[PDB]
RNA sequence: GUUUUCGGAACUGAGGCCAUGAUUAAGAGGGACGGCCGGGGGCAUUCGUAUUGCGCCGCUAGAGGUGAAAUUCUUGGACCGGCGCAAGACGGACCAGAGCGAAAGCAUUUGCCAAGAAUGUUUUCAUUAAUCAAGAACGAAAGUCGGAGGUUCGAAGACGAUCAGAUACCGUCGUAGUUCCGACCAUAAACGAUGCCGACCGGCGAUGCGGCGGCGUUAUUCCCAUGACCCGCCGGGCAGCUUCCGGGAAACCAAAGUCUUUGGGUUCCGGGGGGAGUAUGGUUGCAAAGCUGAAACUUAAAGGAAUUGACGGAAGGGCACCACC
RNA sequence: UAAAGUUGCUGCAGUUAAAAAGCUCGUAGUUGGAUCUUGGGAGCGGCCGUCCCCUGCUCGGCGCCGGCCCGAAGCGUUUACUUUGAAAAAA
């Protein structure tokens, strides 16, 4: 179209761009706080985690790095970090 | 300086023996008496004593090798050779 | 595990306490200093045959290093042959946890 | 690579006007871009823009309205005399009516009867009709 | 595109516009910096502290929390190398090919793979001295560079 | 006459003092790290039938090759059928308007070696970049030099056909070459007859690689993450179709566009057709030849794209006893 | 000499008319992103349009009694750019 607002665009489309060709450049990445059930402090764990991240006193290896965001060992629970 | 344009060791022989004989000999005259660096104790020491004899300054070890250069083509793939032999036949 | 003992190396010749050579290495073997001896692999059999006899004395480590005495100096970051290299102080390097 | 910022911008604005459009993003802002487009808005050729200040080279979003031909720049900038600029304006405008060079000076940056009645001339950026 | 490659690909970073420090990161200058310097007598690079500290313990940048970036933080205490790293790791890659090129005569690939990583090498060399890291003496040799690996 | 006082010149010891000093992190670039991916390169290994050659067994009159023959092999057993054996090339179908690589180019299995793009990244340095006379690396085929090898094919050569002659096309033999190793040479319609880096400007459906998200089907059954499908998204890439975007002499081109409304940066290079990539100098090579390279003289056109007609030992559809059957 | 936009800086061409090196590296040469006092005031022209500012410590007065400041002069990141003046034989 002729009339594209481009200085407001639809949150459908902000989503659906490449992560620098927004209006404003955002990272699609988050921190996210991990438990799993062998140990008891929930840690600060990137997406895209890129290496194998470890507990306190070897209660298991959390997350495990891949071509994209990081895979989590079967039963660890994340939530995603909001501000 | 530069002594000699394209002529390296082979100058000692002047104006004889043809260009394309001395162009040919220049190649093994150079490696005959090459200095190489000895397997056994790294010292770039072996020196060419006689024909296929190799002896290293510092080591005191003499090497049966090839006439002119210290491994033959021949010599290395041959050794390659019966060392798979060894491992693809007593398995 | 041949790149990383590389790089072990990088990071006790720059923090840790050793001794180059020979004759040095098994004086430091007799003082009870030296916790792992690194030979490489074109050593004299009697020297490599000697190492390892005052080593299992000691009680101390013996690593055969994946190449010759020009390959450990130039993985010691020196210009010259070193055949024995023993290390008295790991510094801040995980070479003897390995 | 990108080594002149207002050749990008302006023909940026140009193809998008020839197409059609009713506003532009154009991707590296500078003071002179700004200081640009406030000259072709006084004149009634654009209407007023805004700027995307992000923490890098901020975007800017013009609102265009179908009344500007061409904008053009000259690269590189030939630093001109109020003598040299009457040349300079017989082979760049359509008529002695309409159509302004904006040309860089010590006052600021500026259309050509500007320069001329403040008796400073400096080197040229563009023009636009 | 790239410098020596027909490549066009468009994938850096993309940091966001929030310059603040999270209200989830409890940690200060002073314990972050302590954990780099336990880091960096480990013998790793910024980059691989960078990453590391992203990954187990929730730096976004080492920059936004504290004063001053990683390798200005090593250099302000005497723990940083003395040339590089980004000159170190091309100066690694072409010992690796020539190592690869003494071993196999006739790979003519590699061949001209070690032409574009020491013209590389050259390129950075000669930047460092203009602003006056490596000493003007300094120059990349290909016999004498396995030692300062 | 002197400490002067104190005007100027340098040296030396402290603590306070400023909001005490380092812009940003480019849809620039380099570098790291992550899981990938690919007929990318090198070394070694391994396999497949086929072709030719040999030995043995079978039964036998021709077999071969052509438009038709002949040269040639054969009752001394040729061609054909079956068991083997030997050596040297090659990598079928799968194989695609698919992939990779700077280009030349690259395809049997497995292993080893070093490399690279794209992708992802709230990692790192902070302008390190773009294009580049001189200079350097790689550069199909043919060809040159030294060593090993030679079965297929096959310049030169010999003969048989054809023919008005045929030192050609067709056929039977064949030497260098074709294969491997180590040096050489440096050109091709080396082509997309289209410099590179960057910006903007219509759709549509596919495709390859990486990442992301989502009904369900399917295998691992013992569910999740994953493998194989399905529906979209983003980035980079080989391309398609489609538009009165716009351009172009047109053919055509999402670039060959954004151009008398002429300016983003930059390298090479053309100036009517011949004489001519010739002569002569210089340089490179063992040679063959490469790179740089005129002039005298000659000439009104040579040429590009499209149109119509004629023409064809061009195709499709008809027709005529001034054509045939 | 113009016409020659058939030597092109203004101002040409290089898919097929003449033409992009076979490919990439690379030194001079050429070219190089964004970023640093902006608004608002203040009196007088007629809601708007000019002057002046976010600078300092040898020498005269409108002077007061070791001094409260304005008038002339030695001074204050470098260069390109533009503006004016000097100086520039006539013919």
């Amino acid at each position: 179209p002729l009339a594209k607002d481009l200085l407001h665009p639809s949150p459908e489309e902000e989503k659906r761009k490449h992560k620098k060709k927004r209006l404003v450049q955002s990272p699609n990445s988050y921190f996210m706080d991990v438990k799993c059930p062998g140990c008891y402090k929930i840690t600060t764990v990137f997406s895209h985690a890129q290496t194998v991240v470890l507990c306190v006193g070897c209660s298991t290896v959390l997350c495990q790095p891949t071509g994209g965001k990081a895979r989590l060992t079967e039963g660890c629970s994340f939530r995603r970090k909001q501000h | 300086a530069k002594r000699t344009k394209k002529v390296g060791i082979v100058g000692k022989y002047g104006t004889r023996y043809g260009a394309s004989l001395r162009k040919m000999v220049k190649k093994i005259e150079i490696s005959q008496h090459a200095k190489y660096t000895c397997s056994f104790c790294g010292k770039t020491k072996m020196k060419r004593r006689a024909v296929g004899i190799w002896h290293c300054g510092s080591c005191m070890k003499t090497v049966a090798g090839g006439a002119w250069t210290y491994n033959t083509t021949s010599a290395v793939t041959v050794k390659s050779a019966i060392r798979r032999l060894k491992e693809l036949k007593d398995q | 595990s041949l790149e990383s003992i590389n790089s072990r190396l990088q990071l006790v010749m720059k923090s840790g306490k050793y001794v180059l050579g020979y004759k040095q290495s098994l004086k430091m073997i007799r003082q009870g200093k030296a916790k792992l001896v690194i030979l490489a692999n074109n050593c004299p059999a009697l020297r490599k045959s000697e190492i390892e006899y005052y080593a299992m004395l000691a009680k101390t480590g013996v690593h055969h290093y994946s190449g010759n005495n020009i390959e450990l100096g130039t993985a010691c970051g020196k210009y010259y042959r070193v055949c024995t290299l023993s290390i008295i102080d790991p510094g801040d390097s995980d070479i003897i946890r390995s | 690579v990108r080594m002149n910022v207002l050749a990008d911008a302006l023909k940026s604005i140009n193809n998008a006007e020839k197409r059609g459009k009713r506003q532009v993003l154009i991707r590296p802002c500078s003071k002179v871009i700004v200081r640009f487009l406030t000259v072709m808005m006084k004149h009634g050729y654009i209407g007023e823009f805004e700027i995307i200040d992000d923490h890098r080279a901020g975007k800017i979003v013009v609102n265009l309205t179908g009344r500007l031909n061409k904008c053009g720049v000259i690269s590189p900038r030939f630093d001109v005399q109020l003598k040299d600029l009457e040349k300079w304006q017989n082979n760049l405008l359509p008529s002695r009516q309409f159509g302004f060079i904006v040309l860089t000076t010590s006052a600021g940056i500026m259309d050509h009867e500007e320069a001329r009645r403040k008796h400073t001339g400096g080197k040229i950026l563009g023009f636009f009709f | 595109g790239r410098m020596h490659a027909p490549g066009k690909g468009l994938s850096q970073s993309a940091l966001p516009y929030r310059r603040s420090v999270p209200t989830w990161l409890k940690l200060t200058s002073d314990d972050v910096k302590e954990q780099i310097y336990k880091l960096a007598k480990k013998g790793l690079t910024p980059s691989q502290i960078g990453v590391i500290l992203r990954d187990s313990h929730g730096v976004a940048q080492v920059r936004f929390v504290t004063g001053n970036k990683i390798l200005r933080i090593l250099k302000s205490k005497g723990l940083a190398p003395d040339l590089p790293e980004d000159l170190y790791h091309l100066i690694k890659k072409a010992v690796a090919v020539r190592k690869h090129l003494e071993r196999n005569r006739k790979d003519k690939d590699a061949k001209f793979r070690l032409i574009l990583i020491e013209s590389r090498i050259h390129r950075l060399a000669r930047y460092y001295k203009t602003k006056r890291v490596l000493p003007p003496n300094w120059k990349y040799e290909s016999s004498t560079a396995s030692a300062l690996v």
